[PDB]
RNA sequence: AUCGAGAGGU
């Protein structure tokens, strides 16, 4: 009776997907909010953040189960930007998984061939 | 019941916890009521959070009339008590 | 929150106990209560002098208690007596009565 | 009295022993023990509890139902008039809303049976019946009661799913696990007794 | 009007306003309502 | 196996089951589970164990 | 008393 | 035995095991209670003189 | 009742097999080996038919018919 | 040529193949309606009224005698008559259906006689009855009806095969063991109660003025079945007297007569007589001189006639004349005087033996020469069934009917009216009767309600196959369930065997009530007459010609708890006595008991002494096979060949009987077990034997094995063997795997919460329309199962599923017995459920005139209509099938019509006429009508039954357990890709915490885990039946055999980050249970609504949308917080807000009128001086109540110094 | 007196697009709907609701007011 | 609705 409609973990109800704010406590960082999104988007881009020097800080933290999205804050040095460094992280995994995708199809249609 | 004198007075001369409750729960609950308000207000919209903030700022109207066990008792202000 | 009344509210601030005396009973009575039954020949009301006297109180949503003109939510219901045809014991008070 | 030693009981018609006005004052569930000193009480929830480590020390996590269910009598003042107007303007059935507008002369409005509920300007000295939203002060308790710390103040955080959650470390002084227990929660309905509950019973100050 | 259905027989069976509810191939006299005409909607969750 | 504060009593006459002869003070015969919950308990221990 | 009461079961139509 | 001989207020006593006992007691004896504690403010629906 | 569509775990498509799996066990087939001819190589997708009780048979005896 | 446990398991299962689990139940009430019905007809078959001739003056008066003889009874099969008059043949279903009570109806032979007195001059009492007139041949008339036990051999489904019972609607599982009765099923709980015919001496406990006291409870073998009781107390040594005095407690005597007194009205006058009834050893100094103090009491009276006389003046009745003391005192002496012994003329010797004999018992225990008995050996204990329960509530309608009868022989002669047999009997009393105590559970007369036994008959439990198995055979012990006794409460030594050493309730019933185990027999009766009859011809020497000085050393003989006699070589007695039971010569049933120190031959034949079957070792002196047991490999081979076999006739196969009747099995009770060496597995035997014949009995033993107790040199003899200890376990604690490596409470608390576990009750679900059903979509049954379970169908009706647990710290969900379940798993039908609920409505009627209808109210007419929708109802004014419902929505349309002269304020216009009675849905329930009965009740009035559906998903706040005590409740759900995963991708369906374990101590948890894993690997099935050499060590290789580590842990990957965790964990398959404890059943919320109409304060329970009780404990938690507006809140602002106008000069409550503004004290003419008191309306009650008793409450608002 | 209250609907457009119910209660703004499956209860808007009418066919919130008027 | 009985939960 208490149930949440499981569609509330795929829409938005008029929130925004992405929130980004400056984190004044600290300098050069910054809080990124992705609502309904979890683990899978936030591990593999903190661990590219964190491949990335001018990146002194990039965590990420789920802060209830029952809520679907994630925060992440990001600290870079001076001479940069955390949104910059974010993106450059998200560009820089669609490259990586897209030659993921191309070698994985050349390998199966090799493989299918074989199977022939 | 005979009121003591204010020099004569011998309870303590802190608030209790006991009348710290009694006293928010009293103003919190006149200020619902639309008691006119003896601080400034920086938008809280909670009566017990305003009375909160009267009370740090000593601006509690109130008395706390306290009996001795004989029937004796004292009147402290809310803003004289520590 | 009650309906409104002009006698002040006060705190109750002394229980006496004591017995009620007859006279009290009698004169604090609003019915005097004669008739076993309940309900009357017609059955469109109780007894009058039976045991639902309409004076003795209402507890039907209905009406208005005919002693205050007071709704069920507002009456608190009065006192009948019975004139007992010879005393009784009070078995309550029967040890106190042979100390006595 | 009807339990008089030595003599014949006055037995009902159907072979019971009468109710004697003796009966009726004495034991447990007499008037003065189960009508006096105890009694049950409005404005109060009970359910399962479980477990939740991401709450605060002393937040209550509470059901969507029950916080429909509970409402709170907020006193309209120009102070809180237009979120107040907002929330009878949700209705009794969107949360945080509210159920009813207590009037200066009493009338009760009931929100869900009146056709444009909505729409009915506030005025000062009113009441409205709202919610229980998060931050709100309650009492939070388990039988048996057997010390002060049974009964402790929480925070609400109004949340999916129908069992109180509460932090782990308060289940010692409630002597709770969520293996079955069932606990209550009482609504204060009255800012002195909110401030008694923050001031006093709260759980960090215990 | 009312259709039940003999509770051994399955029978289709047209009681009127008071009748003896018995089964005319089957005697019994525990018959069971039919299936709504409404509209019965599940979602396969 | 501790019942009452004292070993395994004798229900029967001078025996705690009719597994055992007559007065056996010994440790198994009155309530001694020399076994582990790893290694399980024999159906004597068991019963103690229960009446515990 | 099975026989007997196989028949009954049987015909509770018939006997009905 | 002990807790009803003290002399306190009537009703107290009477919310602890004999009640119907001691209220026909203080009505024999036409006692009177002071309504100053706990169990006597509560039944009146009072507030309770402490705390 | 009657063999659930998917694992409980798994979610592998066990809703097909109940048949072969019986078919299997009465050509003298020890359940273990069954369950290995019909490729169920996770322990938590053999316990489902290891495990299934079949109550749709028992429940089909109640025809209101014959 | 030694036995297995393959074998043992066998012979089990033959067992059970001629045994059911309600074969208790039903062998009881087949007792009590074949035989004790007939007994009790007969013990009051003959009515006689004697017509005097009233000195009328008339010529013509002549006496006369009326006779009613009641002959056979004749019982037929059950059916129902309805409305129009057809009568059938009624069945199971269709009753529970219709709500009819299961009952046959019972004739009587009834003859009638009139005989005229020779001559009317003689004294009453002497005269001469001639035959006038007499009945040719006997009226068989309707008497009643009983109801009838389901399965039981008047049942219409007795010697039914399963394909006829899917054509009546039942279920092949089913067991019966209960009645029908108006619908309901009841079953009646075995009722504890100590023996009757058993001298008990017990120690009174100081300062009581009793030292000792032998109290003996003798019952009539078939007259009424237990009467009299008896004591004989020692009385404390006092500072005044220098001796113990010894007082006989009889029936109807006032005061505690002196024991040679009833001595001497016994007719044993002399001293030396006396003393040699009780002292049996003249040497013996001791016993006399203890009894010599009473002697010197009792010498003022030295006669018989004195001794009667005395009895006499101390009876019931007073002022009377010493003849008639006299008499009255004999007649005492002979009837109420331990009338097990007997009760007809000229048997005062065997009464003064018997006496003397509980004297010399007592004594021997005030002399600290024997123990005192106890009350709680089990022994000592018999368990009335449902026969002899039902024998003695019909004991009592029937002789309730036979004085209606009298009656109305009376009430015709004094008219003269002639006497019709059929008119005579009111058949209302039987049936009325039986129906009530079965229905209510109260046991007796109607009118006796408070006097009567409670509880003896209860729904019966359909909530699991194994709860209803349960219900079936439980004992009630009849201790104040109040009283903290604990001795009763605690399992004796005695129960094994016998009663379940785990499953019994937790709280106030713990240990009170009892669970038969698996192979407990409990015997129905058998007559004494044959072996009474063996006794005497194989050399007992009678009691009459007993001379205790010429033979002091032979044997007394009891039966039933009579000395008949004593014999002089009873060890060749009781062996002959056992060859004969061991061929079934004797009864099994009978307890053959040789006391050896007490130079007793206890036998006993009646019903109620729980038995359980062992082997029998083969003591024979020249046998060749001394120490092994009688029964062979052959025999198995046997029983193995004719389970099968068919085509033999079902009476004449080898199977449990052809066991017992060859002298290879044996029924003990706790009398008999206490002269038996039972060895506790033929391993045992084995090993006691090559102990025995000089070998060392020592090998290599594998380390992972139980250790056992090296075997006994001090026991050379075995006499019996058990043939499983399993069999010592229950219906629920026969579930657990492993139950010998837990900690005993976990067991009990599984055999606990079993009960509760959802699954498939019955298969006949479908067609039942019971009040409340929950069902498991998909259950499995357990990888790890006992051997028990293929007897209790564990496996064909499962109460759980398979689930894939983790024993892990993940997240912190799971903490304070909270589990952890996948969401996938829920998606897929992990632990779903059905509840079905039932609502049942019917058309009344008073008189000719029937005032209510089943049909769709219309608002126009009807008044009082609910706030529900009508919009759901169909023409009929009923629901149909399929349709959406929830909360307040109603499902049985039904109105009244409203008396013509009622006038409601006008509210009830010209054409309203009736009222709404409808029924609407729970509040807090929403669901599909799955299913709408409509028939006829027994009054031929319309009778509906509504069944809601409502599928129940696993969601957090829900109760589920493991089979060892561990239950929790969901704390959160993780979908698949957030769970913890194998290298294989397996992820788990549940999650627990690994603290659950250690505290708690249920390795059978962890054991039952891997063991799982195994058997899911292998497929093989798993045995985790208790006290077998399945160690862990086996396991764990059977695991690494399948190429995993071999303790059950495994790597984890994280599901968060995919990175493989620290700690390895353990993973396998569980049997888990969805329990009845739903969150949803339980969420309650209010903020105002209904009060109770007195008090007006917040009404109670859920469903009636209830306030919750803030007690005494959490006022005073408040007081000691110190908030005291919270109270006031709490106990006045929210419960029960109130406000009264008190008159300031008298105190009490005045008359106000608000709307005037008015207030008036007629006491004290006051009208203006007035106070306002807020109060609880719970106080203004108190204060009008206590007007009521001339109480005068005076509230006073200012101080009156 | 609400025309609305008792019936079948539909819902058009959201996320639980397609569900059928029944229409419980009814504010102005708003339609309190008993939806068919798992028991669910909703608050839907009453221009987010095909109607169902005596002959299968679903129509439009206008729709059914205008059809309501009985104006023609 | 009331009363009584029983089964359970922590």
């Amino acid at each position: 009776m208490n149930q949440p409609e499981r569609y509330e973990l795929i829409e938005l109800m008029g929130l925004p997907k992405v929130t980004y704010e400056l984190d004044s406590k600290s300098p050069n960082a910054a809080v990124v909010t992705l609502e309904k999104e979890d683990h899978t988007l936030a591990n593999m881009l903190a661990n590219q953040l964190l491949s990335d020097e001018r990146v002194l800080f990039a965590g990420y933290k789920v802060p209830h189960p029952l809520n679907h999205n994630f925060i992440l804050r990001v600290q870079t040095v001076e001479d940069c930007s955390p949104k910059q460094v974010i993106v450059d992280a998200a560009k820089s995994l669609i490259t990586h998984l897209e030659e993921i995708k191309v070698n994985f199809m050349r390998e199966w249609e090799l493989k299918m061939i074989s199977v022939e | 019941g005979k009121a003591v004198a204010k020099e004569d007075r011998t309870t303590t001369p802190y608030m209790t916890k006991y009348e710290r409750a009694r006293i928010l729960g009293t103003r919190a609950l006149q200020i619902s009521m639309n008691a006119p308000v003896l601080v400034d207000l920086e938008g809280e919209t909670d009566p017990l959070q305003i009375a909160m903030k009267e009370l740090a700022q000593k601006k509690i109207p109130l008395l706390v009339r306290r009996y001795l066990p004989d029937g004796s008792y004292e009147d402290w202000s809310v803003a004289e008590l520590i | 929150q009650f309906s409104p009344s002009s006698v002040p509210l006060r705190r109750v601030e002394e229980v006496q106990f004591g017995i009620l005396s007859p006279e009290e009973i009698r004169s604090m009575s609003v019915a005097k209560i004669e008739f076993p039954e309940t309900m009357d020949e017609s059955g469109q009301r109780p007894r009058v002098g039976g045991l639902l006297d309409p004076r003795l109180g209402t507890i039907d949503r209905q009406f208005k208690c005919q002693t205050c003109g007071e709704t069920m939510a507002d009456c608190p219901g009065h006192f009948g007596h019975i004139e007992l045809a010879k005393p009784v014991f009070h078995i309550g008070f029967l040890s106190k009565i042979k100390k006595i | 009295d009807n339990e008089i030693a030595g003599q014949p009981q006055a037995l009902q018609k159907s072979g019971r022993p009468l109710k004697s006005i003796r009966a009726r004052l004495k034991g447990k569930e007499g008037r003065l023990r189960g009508n006096l000193m105890g009694k049950r009480v409005d404005f109060s929830a009970r359910t399962v509890i479980t477990g939740d480590p991401n709450l605060s020390l002393d937040e209550l996590g509470v059901p969507r139902s029950i916080a429909k269910t509970l409402t709170y009598p907020e006193t309209v003042t120009p102070y809180n008039i237009y979120q107040l107007q907002e929330l009878v303007r949700n209705g009794p059935d969107e949360h945080p809303g509210a159920k009813y507008i207590i009037r200066d002369t009493g009338e009760r409005i009931d929100l869900r049976y009146h056709k444009r509920a909505g729409d009915i300007p506030l005025r000062y000295g009113w009441r409205v019946e709202r919610h229980i939203r998060d931050g709100d002060v309650v009492i939070f308790n388990r039988q048996p009661s057997l010390h002060k710390m049974s009964m402790m103040g929480h925070r609400i955080r109004v949340m999916p799913y129908s069992t109180f959650r509460l932090n782990l470390s308060v289940t010692s002084p409630y002597n709770a696990d969520f293996d079955g227990d069932e606990m209550n929660m009482h609504v204060p309905q009255s800012e002195e007794t909110r401030a008694e509950i923050q001031e006093i019973t709260m759980v960090p100050k215990q | 009007t009312m259709i039940y259905l003999c509770a051994d027989c399955g029978a289709r069976n047209t009681i009127q306003a008071k009748e003896v509810i018995r089964c005319r191939e089957c005697g019994h006299r525990v018959m069971y309502k039919m299936r709504t005409k409404r509209m019965v909607q599940f979602e396969a969750r | 196996q501790i019942v009452e504060g004292k070993r395994i009593p004798f229900g029967f006459k001078y025996r705690t089951l009719p597994h055992f002869p007559k007065d056996d003070d010994s440790p198994e015969s009155r309530g001694f589970i020399e076994n582990s919950y790893l290694r399980g308990l024999t159906p004597q221990e068991f019963f103690f164990h229960a009446m515990a | 008393l099975g026989a007997t009461n196989r028949e009954l079961i049987n015909n509770r139509a018939a006997n009905r | 035995h002990g807790i009803n001989r003290a002399e306190t207020g009537a009703l107290m006593r009477c919310s602890f095991e004999e009640t119907v006992e001691i209220l026909m007691d203080a009505a024999a004896s036409g006692e009177k209670d002071d309504c100053k504690g706990i169990s006597e403010n509560i039944m009146l629906g009072q507030l309770a003189p402490m705390g | 009742m009657i063999i659930p569509i998917r694992c409980f775990s798994c979610g592998k498509v066990i809703g097909d097999k109940w048949d072969t799996y019986l078919t299997l066990l009465q050509e003298d087939n020890t359940e273990g080996e069954a369950l290995d001819k019909l490729g169920l190589q996770r322990y938590c997708c053999r316990r489902m038919i290891l495990t299934h009780v079949d109550l749709i048979e028992k429940l089909l005896c109640y025809n209101p018919l014959s | 040529e030694t036995l297995t446990q393959e074998d043992c398991w066998t012979v089990i299962s033959s067992f059970f193949e001629e045994t059911s689990l309600a074969r208790q139940q039903l062998f009881s009430f087949d007792e009590f309606v074949q035989n004790t019905m007939q007994e009790i007809v007969d013990d009051d078959s003959t009515l006689t009224l004697d017509q005097y001739a009233q000195h009328t003056g008339a010529q013509g008066d002549v006496t006369r005698r009326y006779e009613i003889n009641f002959g056979q009874i004749y019982l037929s099969r059950p059916t129902m008559t309805e409305a129009d008059g057809s009568t059938t043949t009624m069945f199971p279903q269709e009753a529970r259906l219709r709500n009819l009570t299961y009952s046959s109806p019972l004739y009587v032979d009834m003859r009638k006689k009139v005989m005229v007195a020779a001559d009317s001059n003689v004294p009453i009492g002497e005269e001469e009855w001639l035959v006038e007139e007499e009945d040719e041949e006997p009226s068989k008339v309707f008497i009643g009806k009983i109801p009838i036990m389901l399965r039981s051999t008047f049942c219409i489904l007795n010697g039914v095969s399963d394909s006829e019972l899917y054509d009546l609607n039942e279920c092949p599982y089913d067991q019966g063991g209960y009645f029908i009765i108006n619908g309901s099923e009841k079953v009646i709980i075995a009722q504890e109660r100590s023996a009757a015919n058993i001298v008990q001496v017990f120690k009174k406990a100081a300062p009581s003025p009793i030292a000792y006291v032998a109290e003996i409870r003798s019952a009539l073998e078939r007259g009424s079945r237990l009467i009299s009781s008896m004591q004989i107390k020692l009385m404390a040594r006092n500072t005044e007297n220098s001796g113990q005095t010894i007082r006989a407690t009889l029936p109807y005597i006032r005061s505690d007569i002196p024991i040679v007194i009833v001595f001497r009205a016994l007719g044993v006058v002399p001293d030396r007589d006396i003393l040699e009834h009780i002292c049996y050893d003249p040497n013996d100094f001791q016993m006399l001189e203890m009894m010599k103090p009473c002697i010197e009491e009792a010498f003022v009276i030295q006669d018989k006639d004195i001794a009667l006389d005395y009895i006499g003046k101390r009876g019931s009745t007073t002022g009377v004349t010493r003849e008639k003391r006299l008499r009255y005192a004999h007649d005492i002496l002979q009837k109420e005087l331990l009338p097990h012994i007997t009760t007809m003329e000229g048997f005062e010797t065997r009464k003064a033996f018997f006496l003397g004999y509980m004297i010399h018992r007592m004594l021997l225990c005030a002399l600290e020469r024997r123990e005192p008995d106890d009350r709680d050996h089990f022994g000592k204990k018999r368990l009335d069934l449902a026969g002899p329960l039902l024998a003695s509530l019909f004991r009592m309608l029937f002789r309730k009917m036979t004085r209606d009868v009298y009656k109305y022989m009376q009430k015709c002669v004094e008219t003269n009216r002639e006497f019709n047999l059929t008119l005579a009997v009111k058949s209302n009393i039987i049936t009325n009767g039986l129906r009530y105590s079965l229905a209510t559970g109260n046991w007796g007369d109607q009118k006796r309600s408070m006097v009567n036994r409670v509880g003896v008959s209860q729904v019966l439990n359909r909530y699991t196959f194994a709860s209803t198995l349960s219900h079936l055979r439980r004992t009630n012990t009849p201790i104040g369930r109040d009283g903290k006794l604990a001795k009763p409460r605690q399992l004796h030594n005695t129960h094994w065997g016998m009663v379940c050493p785990a499953e019994t309730p937790e709280g106030q019933a713990c240990g009170l009530v009892k669970n038969l185990s698996l192979m407990s027999y409990v015997s129905v009766g058998s007559p004494s007459a044959p072996i009474i009859e063996f006794l005497e011809e194989w050399g007992l020497e009678t009691l009459e010609d007993y001379n205790p000085s010429a033979s002091p050393n032979a044997t007394k003989v009891f039966v039933n708890g009579v000395w008949l006699g004593v014999h002089r070589d009873p060890a060749h007695l009781t062996e002959t006595l056992r060859s004969l039971r061991r061929r079934l010569d004797i009864s099994a049933e009978v307890s053959i008991v040789r006391d050896i120190r007490e130079k007793e031959l206890r036998l006993f034949t009646d019903a109620g002494r729980i038995c359980r079957p062992l082997f029998i070792v083969d003591n024979n002196p020249n046998s060749e096979r001394r120490g092994e047991l009688c029964i062979r490999k052959e025999h198995i081979q046997q029983l193995i060949e004719d389970k099968d076999r068919y085509d033999i006739d079902p009476e004449q196969r080898f199977g449990w009987t052809a066991l017992v009747s060859s002298g290879l099995i044996e029924y003990l009770d706790a009398e008999e077990e206490e002269t038996v060496m039972i060895a506790m597995s033929p391993e045992d035997l084995e090993a006691s034997r090559q102990m025995q014949a000089g070998y060392e009995v020592k090998e290599e033993l594998d380390p992972a094995q139980r250790v056992k107790p090296a075997p006994n040199p001090h026991v050379h003899a075995w006499t019996h063997c058990e043939i499983h200890p399993a069999m010592i376990l229950g219906i629920l604690a026969s579930i657990i795997p492993f139950p010998d490596h837990n900690q005993s409470p976990r067991n009990t608390y599984q055999s606990a919460m079993g009960k509760q576990a959802m699954g498939v009750y019955l298969t006949n679900y479908q067609v039942r329309m019971d009040t409340m059903a929950n069902i498991l979509y998909y259950p499995q049954k357990p990888l790890a199962t006992t051997r028990s379970m293929e007897y209790l169908k564990f496996r064909e009706l499962p109460a759980g599923q398979n689930a894939i647990v983790a024993i892990l710290c993940y997240s912190g969900y799971n903490q304070e017995d909270s589990i952890i379940m996948n969401q996938a798993s829920i998606d897929r039908g992990l632990f779903r459920s059905i509840f079905y609920r039932t609502y049942t409505d019917q058309e009344k009627k008073i008189g000719m005139t029937v005032m209510e209808e089943f049909e769709r109210p219309v608002r126009s007419t009807t008044l009082r209509m609910k706030h529900g929708t009508y919009d759901k109802l169909e023409d009929d004014g009923l629901i149909a099938p399929g349709t959406r419902v929830s909360g307040e929505d109603i499902i049985i349309g039904k109105t009244a019509p409203i008396p013509l002269d009622h006038e409601e304020l006008g509210q009830r216009t010209q054409l309203h006429a009736k009222r709404d009675v409808s029924t609407p849905l729970r509040s807090t329930e929403s669901g599909i009508v799955d299913q709408v009965m409509v028939t006829t009740n027994q009054e031929g009035l319309k009778f509906v039954k509504v069944r809601m559906r409502s599928t129940r998903i696993p969601q957090i706040g829900d109760k589920f357990a493991s089979r060892h005590g561990q239950k929790g409740t969901i704390g959160m759900t993780y979908r698949h890709e957030d769970m913890p995963f194998s290298a294989q991708g397996i992820v788990p369906d549940i999650i627990i915490n690994p603290h659950a374990i250690p505290s708690r101590m249920t390795v059978a948890h962890l054991v039952e885990c891997q063991l799982s894993k195994v058997s899911a690997l292998s497929g093989f099935e798993g045995d985790a039946t208790p006290f077998t050499d399945v160690t862990v060590e086996a396991v764990s290789k059977l695991l690494r055999s399948h190429g995993f580590q071999s303790r059950g842990f495994e790597v984890m990957y994280h599901g968060h980050t995919g990175r493989k965790l620290v700690a390895q964990v353990f993973l396998g398959p569980t049997y888990y249970q969805r329990l009845k404890h739903l969150v949803d059943d339980k969420i309650h919320a209010r903020a105002r609504g209904p009060v109770q109409i007195l008090t007006r304060q917040p009404v109670e329970g859920r469903s009636r949308d209830g306030g919750l009780r803030f007690g005494e404990m959490e006022r005073d938690c408040q007081i000691s917080h110190g908030c005291s507006s919270v109270l006031r809140e709490r106990l006045f602002d929210c419960s029960d807000a109130y406000r009264v106008i008190v008159c300031d000069i008298c105190g009490l409550i005045a008359i106000a009128s608000y709307k005037k503004d008015s207030y008036e004290c007629r006491s004290c003419q006051n009208r203006t001086r007035f106070s306002q008191v807020y109060l609880p309306y719970a106080a203004k009650l108190l204060f009008q109540e206590l007007m009521s008793m001339n109480i005068a409450p005076r509230l006073f608002t200012k101080n009156h110094k | 007196r609400d025309k609305a209250i008792g019936a079948t609907v539909r819902i058009r457009r959201g996320p639980m697009k397609g569900l059928l119910g029944v229409i419980k209660d009814t504010t102005d703004a708003n339609a309190r709907v008993e939806l068919h499956t798992g028991n669910k209860m909703v608050t839907i808007p009453k221009e987010n609701l095909l109607y169902t009418t005596k002959t299968g066919e679903l129509i439009s919130y206008t729709e059914f007011i205008e059809r309501s008027r009985g104006i023609r």
